[PDB]
RNA sequence: GAGGUAAAGCGAAUGAUUAGAAGUCUUGGGGUUGAAAUGACCUUAACUUAUUCUCAAACUUUAAAUAUGUAAGAAGUCCUUG
RNA sequence: CCUAAGGGGGACUCAUGGAGAACAGAAAUCUCCAGUAGAACAAAAGGGUAAAAGUCCCCUUGAUUUUGAUUUUCAGUGUGAA
RNA sequence: GGUUGCGGCCAUAUCUAGCAGAAAGCACCGUUCCCCGUUCGAUCAACCGUAGUUAAGCUGCUAAGAGCAAUACCGAGUAGUGUAGUGGGAGACCAUACGCGAAACUAUUGUGCUGCAAUCU
């Protein structure tokens, strides 16, 4: 059935995604790109870990759902179901072609497979959880890695949770009343637009 | 329920038309069609009659077009009657004629083909085209603008178009937009187009209206009552004015009471200034701190 | 200045609408067109329809309706002798939120009209479009615009315009 | 009598049924059953 | 099967621009073209009528013809080992006056009006454009200025 | 002058796409109210709003580098008038 | 494939959504509001088009005659098309 | 300076919600004998300028407004890229040398200018 990675594994075709020029396209295998507790507010999990890509490279959506799967079950053997929130940062949408399932002659391939294209330094998998939490989530991470071909690295992140916001800014902010809770994200103050508007959805905003 | 549509999407992606067609004043189409010159007729203008009436004004102006803007070369407008004896109904058919002839006239003597090219003289309603002389210079070449007005049998702007061919311009058209053209038999009735020149709709009225309803004769013909302007001399209100727009088609401006700056000055009183950015930013600062 | 008790802010009727959307063309559809004719006194005009639908027995560009436009005092004659029929009693789901309000008679021989076996009756469709001045602003071809908000009609102006001028209820 | 006819103002040259006609999106006319 | 029609590889040449479809302005039907005259060529997508072919558009020309709606523009085309002489009638739609000829017709003026006050002054003066030159030397003040000193900076990760 | 490839973008159009949150169901069902009132409630699913992760050879507002058209005068410019 | 689905002129605005009107309901017809085109333009796809190139109406045969020039493919030959 | 007619560029001009508008203009506005067009004098045509009104249109102003426009010790000399090496690396790719050099982002500012003619407290 499916050939070795090895065959797939470099960028050597231009991007190939669902169109409606290519329709009879199967199914990524990873579905699911968020795990353990993904309902959880911005202030509970303020460490973030990242594992990124250091190659230019294709992954498997079979090496998605496997690290994906790998991960998810350590970190909730370890630290419970609740003590994280996984999610996987690529999403599989260049199909790959296999020609055999004459010779030369009329050659294109059908669809096999679906792949994600990945740049070095690009994130593959983001972990948010607490500090107290980090050498579990690492490690919950490092086992992902063997999934994976190529060179990745876990790096822990400067920034408050999945935020854009360095732990420290993020306090700042906070702490002026510059943020406000939206589920398992936050919207931020702006200082443009309807002033009346502005004020009233952030009533803590010590002005200055 | 359902999406709202004016989105910051919808007005990023919006072409705003053309300012003037957004005012929903210029035909562009129209507009391309009279003001485009032969390009071997490197840079000898198109002229335009253009013809506008308003709800109390018929503005009649002889145009030429170029990159920077339009250039007016005459203009006659309705209000500029009076001067000439008439002073009600300034936007009658035969207004509309008085104003064609006038601004037929005060455009050759601009130019100087006023012996030459006199026009129609006796007005007797025919369809009659200006021809040129022979070995003279050829009569004031000028195509109609109507605008956005529509094309009618009957229609004022074709009073003005009469008018300005009478006058002695030439303006290329056809008499099946008179009034007195019978569409089945396709003739002119030249009979009904000199009433109409020489407000014989309007004279019609008064006579049937008097004996008829005599209220609604005192309001609607009351500047006649008090000028004593019967039916049977409203013919010569105009016939007079013909002669006098002839015998005198110059144009003098009405003498100003004031002066331009003065009126300037009048006028920037009345009107708003924007407020400096100090000012809208203390107005913001002041109501933050009202909000607390 | 801005004074909501202007002249030019009074309400009052633009046009009434008569529809009556027999199912059919042929001698029914003939028949409404006289009954349509008989009430506004105007030749009314016949609708296509848009489409085909197997459900209504109806075709493509086959003619099934009837409908009359009558404005001034015809249409206020016509609005309250079908007002009539509706004893003076609409309800708060009449009037649009642009101010405009319908309702529709159900036997067209309650209007006051004489009755005909051949012709039988018909039902009839009542829809009053309601104005200020100046929605010629909306309707000519130079300078065409839109009207401002304060100039514009709404469902309460409406509804209390419709109660004090007819002595009528809104059951809300 | 004259028969003027309402004229057409729509593009849709198509003869089939038109869009947001569908079945089930229709309340329970029989709710109070 | 290869397609090789007239317009074939024009999806974007001839695309309007973003937010500019439409009506022509009428400044494109004011403009006046004389024998002589060089001509961009671009063509408009809207107008259909005396189009030119898509090698041409992007091309500078001269004017040779002048007609009722239309410029015959001569272009030079490579066709192997020289040029061929090309003469392509063009609607004025897709037509605009070269911008370098108005820079280059005023450095003539230029030049002559310096000629003829040089020549009252008794005086000479160089007309010829020169490159830009080596800059000469100079002397830099430190008075509120005294250098800073900059060093590499480390290795820090920011995601 | 021309260009729409690299890059970029997707809280910009088109198409693809992960996750919650707040609202409306009046034009979704199940359960529980209701003796019956479609008039509430718990729920999932829909949509709507402001967000969120990720994409496009046959998507795109933007938009290179390299390559490419023309010009840099005497067959020119100005003045007068055939 | 088309006597119009060619040519000219005029009038109108489309897809769709919301709120309303007897039977009438998710879909019949009427009314208003919103509506940058999300419609349509014979047929592939791309481009183009909003007081139009789209829809409807009126008049028509320029889809005519004579023979040259030019663009594309190009040998700068033919044919086709413009 | 206001206003009208005709415009050039075609949102710094558009959109939403408010407020104000002297003079003139424009506008709404009144009528149906006549030319004309409609299911409907609503649109279109004509007549009066007479009976009324700035309510709307229009104009201007307001908004930590949406959009748009411009600018930049904003990001970023980053991404990309022309040229070079018997450079690194198993490779994928990367660094360096001589050049060119974005977009998003961020911040700030602005919100029609103007030609001809006529007219006006
Ligand atoms: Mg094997
Ligand atoms: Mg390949
Ligand atoms: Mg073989
Ligand atoms: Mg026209
Ligand atoms: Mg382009
Ligand atoms: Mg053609
Ligand atoms: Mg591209
Ligand atoms: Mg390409
Ligand atoms: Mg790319
Ligand atoms: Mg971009
Ligand atoms: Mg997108
Ligand atoms: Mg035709
Ligand atoms: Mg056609
Ligand atoms: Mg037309
Ligand atoms: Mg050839
Ligand atoms: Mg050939
Ligand atoms: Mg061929």
């Amino acid at each position: 059935a499916r050939r070795p990675a090895r065959c797939y594994r470099y960028c050597k075709n231009k991007p190939y995604p669902k169109s409606r020029y290519n329709r009879a396209v199967p199914d990524a295998k990873i579905r699911i790109y968020d795990l353990g507790r993904k309902k959880a507010t911005v202030d509970e999990f303020p460490l973030c870990i990242h594992l990124v890509s250091n190659e230019l490279e294709q992954l498997s959506s079979e090496a998605l759902e496997a690290a994906r799967i790998c991960a998810n079950k350590y970190i909730t053997k370890v630290s419970g179901r609740d003590s994280f929130h996984l999610r996987v940062r690529v999403h599989p949408f260049h199909v790959l072609r296999i020609n055999k399932m004459q010779g030369m002659r009329g050659a294109w391939g059908k669809p096999h497979g679906l792949a994600a294209r990945v740049s070095i330094g690009q994130i593959i998998m983001s972990a948010r959880t607490k500090d107290s939490n980090k050498d579990v989530v690492i490690e919950g991470l490092r086992r992902a890695r063997y999934k994976f071909p190529g060179q990745q690295k876990i790096i822990i992140s400067k920034k408050w949770g999945f935020t854009p916001l360095n732990r420290d800014e993020y306090i700042a902010k906070k702490t002026n009343g510059e943020v406000i809770d939206d589920g398992a994200y936050v919207k931020f103050l702006s200082r443009k637009g309807n002033l009346e508007a502005n004020l009233q959805q952030f009533p803590n905003y010590q002005y200055s | 329920m359902q999406k709202e549509f004016r989105t910051s999407a919808y007005h990023s992606r919006f072409q705003t038309p053309f300012r003037r067609r957004q005012e929903g004043k210029t035909d562009y189409y129209q507009r391309k069609r009279l003001v485009t010159q032969h390009k071997a007729k490197y840079n000898s203008p198109k002229y335009r009659l253009v013809v506008r009436f308003t709800n109390k004004d018929i503005i009649a102006q002889i145009v030429s077009a170029h990159i920077t803007g339009d250039v007016v070369f005459t203009a006659a407008y309705a209000h500029e009657l009076p001067r000439y004896g008439i002073k009600y109904g300034l936007t009658n058919w035969s207004a509309a004629y008085a104003v064609g002839l006038l601004v037929a006239r005060r455009a050759l003597q601009k130019l100087g083909l006023d012996e030459t090219y006199t026009g129609v003289e006796e007005v007797e309603g025919e369809f009659e085209l200006t021809e040129a002389v022979e070995d003279g210079p050829r009569p004031f070449k000028v195509f109609l603008d109507i605008g956005l007005q529509r094309t009618t049998t009957g229609a004022r702007v074709f009073g003005v178009l009469k008018g300005a061919s009478d006058g002695g311009l030439y303006v290329p058209h056809s008499p099946n937009r008179f009034p007195g053209w019978d569409i089945e038999a396709e003739e002119l009735d030249a009979e009904l187009l000199r009433k109409y020149i020489f407000g014989g709709h309007v004279a019609e009225y008064m006579e049937e209206l008097l004996d008829d309803d005599e209220e609604k004769y005192k309001s609607i013909f009351k500047n006649y009552i008090e000028e004593e302007i019967e039916s049977e001399d409203v013919e010569e209100i105009y016939a007079n004015a013909h002669e006098a727009i002839r015998a005198d088609p110059s144009f003098k401006p009405t003498e100003k009471k004031f002066t331009k700056e003065q009126y300037k000055a009048e006028s920037k009183k009345y009107r708003q200034q924007k407020l400096t950015r100090a000012e809208r930013q203390a107005k913001v600062a002041k109501k933050i701190a009202e909000f607390k | 200045s801005d004074k909501s008790q202007n002249v030019m802010r009074e309400l009052r009727i633009e046009k009434l609408v008569l529809n009556i959307c027999v199912g059919e063309s042929g001698d029914r559809l003939t028949r409404a067109a006289k009954v349509l004719e008989q009430l506004s006194g105007q030749t009314p005009v016949q609708s296509k329809a848009r489409y085909t639908v197997r459900t209504f027995g109806i075709r493509r560009n086959e003619k099934i309706a009837v409908h009359v436009t009558v404005r001034g005092p015809k249409a206020e004659e016509i609005l309250e002798r079908g007002l009539k029929v509706k004893e003076y009693q609409l309800r708060s789901k009449n009037f649009s939120a642009t101010g405009n309000f319908g309702f529709g008679i159900d036997e067209h021989i309650d209007l006051g009209i004489k009755y005909d076996p051949s012709i039988g009756i018909y039902g009839m469709d009542f829809y009053v479009v309601m104005g200020r001045a100046g929605a010629r602003v909306t309707r000519r071809k130079r300078a065409r615009s839109t009207i401002g908000n304060s100039h514009k009609t709404n469902k309460e102006d409406t509804i209390q315009w419709f109660k004090t001028r007819y002595d009528a209820e809104v059951l809300d | 009598p004259s028969a003027p006819s309402r004229e057409v103002v729509k593009k849709n040259t198509s003869s089939k049924k038109s869009d947001a006609a569908p079945a089930s999106a229709d309340p329970a006319k029989a709710k109070k059953k | 099967g290869k397609s090789r029609g007239y317009r074939s590889g024009t999806r974007y040449a001839f695309q309007r621009d973003f937010k500019k479809h439409g009506a022509i302005p009428l400044s494109t039907y004011l403009k006046v073209y004389k024998v002589g005259d060089i001509v961009d060529i671009k063509a408009n997508g809207s107008i259909q009528k005396g189009m030119p072919h898509k090698y041409y558009h992007g091309k500078t020309g001269i004017v040779y013809n002048v007609t009722k709606s239309s410029v015959g523009v001569i272009i030079n085309k490579v066709v192997g080992n020289r040029y061929i002489e090309k003469r392509v009638n063009l609607r004025v739609e897709h037509v605009k006056h070269s911008a370098c000829r108005q820079e280059f017709l005023n450095r003539v003026k230029s030049n002559a009006a310096k000629k003829r006050e040089a020549k009252a002054n008794g005086e000479t003066v160089y007309l010829k454009r020169q490159a830009a030159k080596p800059r000469g030397s100079r002397i830099i003040s430190t008075e509120g200025n005294i250098p800073q000193t900059l060093a590499p900076v480390a290795y820090e990760t920011f995601i």
